[PDB]
């Protein structure tokens, strides 16, 4: 179950490596267009903070999710900044979210005093007074409930099905990175002149078994000439021995 | 889920009947108590459902809005007033759970019921 | 009065498989699911079967159901004396836009 | 929950001549049989260090923080639990939380409204027990969360034979809080002053906390 | 610039309508047809605007879907498919060349039209 | 239904000058020029006045149009036999991000 | 122009970088997913322009 559109939740993504393969693998993911960054290169970047907003919207309201879009849901329930960085993913959930009888779960704003700024939070659902005279107590004349329940029935046509949407908003390396893309996988080669790039430590030479001992903390060995000569393989704790060709 | 219901009531035509169905063991703000009436020695007859929030309620074609329902999330009670009464209104009124998945439609667990004789 | 029609009384010996039949319309039974409910005399009606294939309460395995077009069948096996109860068939219809229930079958068990 | 204990007894601070302690591994580098000159933050040899003894004692003074500190505690009961690197402790400025009660080392910077003087000391009179886990009241906007394995602790509180000596040095450079640690449960003598000899300080962990720190408090049981 | 649309189409309501207009003696890659709805003796109404390259298109603000675009450069033809037909769909499709400026916008000419009865 | 409000019908004898007025909004008429289209019955629509100041293909200069605020008026001085046509207003709209159209006004030739 | 020009295009997806002064042009679909695709734009492969 995802949070309501008016009750969108902001999930923290940090201190982890985000693999977008499964994000890029699931078939029903159709509306996947990204603006700030290329969608195919999220798996090799470092981001200090990422936000997740999961909710379900109707098909006739998908167009209002793009940044700077103005409409009904985009003005009274949830709005995106004009300089939004990231993108969103929309996929069908008619079989799952919509009951056989049809769910009436999601409530969206109808009447609001003024438009809402992007990423603002509002939870109060006080009734809206239509007329000049304020209305208090119960709903009635000159005051109607500003919330309407979504009707997602199996007999509804295309565009009226529950389409789950997750919003991915993040910065672009503006702080100590907490979310980084997975690093490329290559196999170790021993006793061969290679252009090794251990954790970014570029170099060239042949690597053999090293009888030198590293403490569990120590990572790189240095010689009198003040250059690297031994590296610890991330996959295998065995210590290599860098020497030029 | 326990569906506490009001006692049996007898009321003349046009007097109107107020039936209360109580909630226990669960918050009432996101759950609905759909209402159906069964004629004694006869099948169930659908009446409708009410949502505690917003206040929108679905009724049946026969009622044409003659019945009203009030449901407040704090009181955790569904109140049904028939308004119009007749000999056919003599029935046992049963309130039922609505399965799961925000728990709105279908009838999952009926209440003890209240017999109204007109 | 009910859109769905049920027999007025069903009788059978204990331990015998009894079938309860319900007839409606294509837009009522032939379009979506049928549901069988068992009400004990004087108690709250309890959902015996739903979605035409499974049981909501984990009711015993002897209470099976099937839906063929506008017809609904509820086959009960290993009949017992406590099984004597009201059986009701209901379905959602778009013509009336909601659930509608049947006339009810009074399953009775003899000696 | 905390209590305004007050009734604080205080003694004049002591001073000791730190002979040689306070040397750590300068970086993430291994070298063998060489002499290396490194310009970094250190503790000068034969320096002056402030010595605090807590018995009938309620002394948790706020310590002026400045670009890395050296903290060496000799004990057996493991009264010293952790530290809080918070400038206001009023739940408007994000505050550090360095606590390892039994096995969880919780690390978080968040708006914390702590008590008058957060003590985990008071629970069930003389009998020792963990207490005042509710040092703060609310945590609204917490950015960083971290958990790790506990250090070498001591169960409950044991008086006498302070074999344990835990020596740490803290620094915060380029938004990275680095802690360099050593744990020697080897003090075969009465406590008195600091011991003599060398001790390598292996770095323990580094976290990208980022926030500036100017003062803090030492959390003890 | 001559645009040749399909003939009179009669379709059952709720069905799908396939209608295409052809490009003749022109650069179809540098020409676009923005389809326009036209009720007989009534005001025009824009449906959509597409481009042959890539296939990007924009549809009516009122309808998120309803009508799907397709364009074939080899046959220099534009195809429009309408779904969920209703009685209000009894009107004509006029296409439209797109003025100047590599012909991606504005209206200059129209195809003979395609009358559809639903 | 049309955003641009055109009269549904109009009349005019040959030789006289008649105006037809279409009104919209400031985002589509006050912020954009209006385009006047003519359409002989039974035939494809053409373009009569564009950019409010020019004719696309040497169209009779007797035709004219004016725009002021949120209103536009087509004035033709030279009514003639085949001037019976449907006339439409078209303008881009930023709120709808699309070409909003008028309801169409029929100019007839009186006897 | 008022109607919105779209004649100018620019690539988004490519196999790799290109040497200075590359003067070749393709409308071929770009395969980004592991599973190869052919024909028109589909899943795991989208138009690079
Ligand atoms: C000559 O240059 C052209 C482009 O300047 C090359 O065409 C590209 O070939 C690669 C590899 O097949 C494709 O991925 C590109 O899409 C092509 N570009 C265009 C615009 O189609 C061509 O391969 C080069 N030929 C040689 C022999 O190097
Ligand atoms: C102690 O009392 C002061 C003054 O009332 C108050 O501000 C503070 O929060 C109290 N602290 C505790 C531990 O109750
Ligand atoms: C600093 O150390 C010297 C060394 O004995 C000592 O005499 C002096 O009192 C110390 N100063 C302070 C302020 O502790
Ligand atoms: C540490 O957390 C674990 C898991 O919640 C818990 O079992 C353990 O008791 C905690 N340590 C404490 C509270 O001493
Ligand atoms: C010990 O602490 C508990 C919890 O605060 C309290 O209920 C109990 O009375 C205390 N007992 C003693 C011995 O003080």
């Amino acid at each position: 179950r995802f949070a309501s559109v008016y009750a969108w939740n902001r999930k923290r993504i940090s201190n982890c490596v985000a693999d977008y393969s499964v994000l890029y693998n699931l078939a029903p993911f159709f509306t996947f267009k990204c603006y700030g960054v290329s969608p195919t290169k999220l798996n090799d970047l470092c981001f200090t903070n990422v936000y997740a907003d999961s909710f379900v919207i109707r098909g006739d309201e998908v167009r209002q999710i793009a940044p700077g879009q103005t409409g009904n849901i985009a003005d009274y329930n949830y709005k995106l900044p004009d300089d939004f960085t990231g993108c969103v993913i929309a996929w069908n959930s008619n079989k799952l979210d919509s009951k056989v009888s049809g769910n009436y779960n999601y409530l969206y704003r109808l009447f609001r005093k003024s438009n809402l700024k992007p990423f603002e939070r509002d939870i109060s659902t006080e009734i809206y007074q239509a007329g000049n005279k304020p209305c208090n107590g119960v709903a009635g004349f000159n005051c109607y409930f500003p919330l309407r329940s979504y009707s997602f029935r199996p007999t509804y046509g295309v565009g009226h099905q529950p389409y789950r949407v997750v919003v991915l908003s993040f910065e672009l390396l503006h702080a100590p990175a907490t979310v980084c893309g997975p690093k490329k996988s290559t196999n170790l080669v021993k006793n061969k002149c290679v252009n090794f790039n251990f954790n970014g430590l570029k170099g060239t030479g042949v690597l053999t078994e090293s009888n030198k001992k590293f403490l569990p903390f120590q990572q790189f060995g240095r010689d009198i000439a003040d250059t690297t000569d031994a590296v610890r393989d991330p996959q295998t704790l065995e210590i290599l021995d860098i020497t030029p060709c | 889920v326990q569906l506490v219901q009001s006692g049996a009531e007898v009321k003349k035509p046009g007097s109107s009947v107020k039936v209360s169905c109580k909630a226990s063991g669960d918050t009432f703000s996101s759950y609905t108590f759909s209402w159906v009436r069964q004629a004694p020695g006869q099948g169930l007859e659908w009446m409708g459902r009410s949502i505690p929030i917003v206040g929108k309620a679905i009724y049946a074609q026969e009622f044409q809005g003659r019945v009203t329902i009030s449901a407040d999330r704090s009181t955790t009670t569904v109140y049904m007033e028939l308004s119009s009464l007749r000999s056919d209104d003599t029935a046992v009124y049963y309130c039922a759970r609505d399965q799961s998945g925000f728990d709105f439609f279908y009838y999952d667990h009926w209440g003890q019921g209240t017999l109204v004789a007109v | 009065q009910s859109v769905l029609t049920q027999p007025p009384s069903a009788s059978g010996t204990p331990g015998q498989r009894v079938t309860i039949s319900c007839s409606g319309s294509g837009s009522n039974i032939g379009s979506n699911t049928i549901n069988w409910y068992q009400q004990l005399p004087g108690t709250a009606p309890k959902v015996l079967i739903y979605r035409n294939n499974e049981r909501p309460s984990g009711v015993p395995d002897r209470f099976s159901g099937s839906k063929s077009g506008t017809s609904a069948s509820l086959t009960i096996s290993g009949l017992q004396s406590e099984d004597e109860a009201y059986y009701h068939c209901a379905a959602w219809d778009d013509s009336l836009n909601g659930p509608v229930f049947g006339g009810g079958t009074k399953l009775t068990v003899l000696g | 929950q905390c209590v305004n204990l007050t009734t604080r007894t205080q003694l004049p601070p002591a001073y000791t001549n730190s002979f040689t302690r306070g040397v750590y591994y300068p970086d993430k580098v291994f070298r063998s049989s060489v002499l290396h000159s490194t310009q970094d933050l250190f503790l000068p040899f034969f320096s002056n260090v402030t010595w605090f003894h807590v018995i009938k004692r309620f002394d948790n003074p706020v310590l002026p923080f400045n670009d890395g500190v050296y903290f060496a505690s000799i004990e057996k009961s493991n009264i010293i639990r952790g530290w809080i690197f918070g400038t206001t402790l009023d739940s408007k400025t994000q505050s550090l939380l360095i606590v390892n009660n039994a096995t969880n080392v919780v690390i978080k910077v968040c708006e914390f409204q702590f008590c008058n003087d957060p003590f985990l000391d008071h629970k069930n009179n003389k009998s020792w027990m963990e207490s005042e886990f509710r040092v703060y009241s609310s945590a609204n906007n917490c950015t960083f969360e971290y958990v790790s394995q506990p250090f070498l602790m001591d169960l409950e509180g044991k008086q006498g034979n302070f074999k344990n000596l835990r020596e740490f040095v803290f620094k915060n450079i380029d938004g990275y809080f680095k802690i360099y640690s050593k744990h020697t449960p080897i003090l075969v003598r009465e406590p008195e002053d600091l011991p003599q000899g060398f001790s390598a300080l292996e770095p323990l962990v580094d976290l990208p906390i980022g926030i500036n720190i100017t003062r803090f408090q030492t959390l003890l049981a």
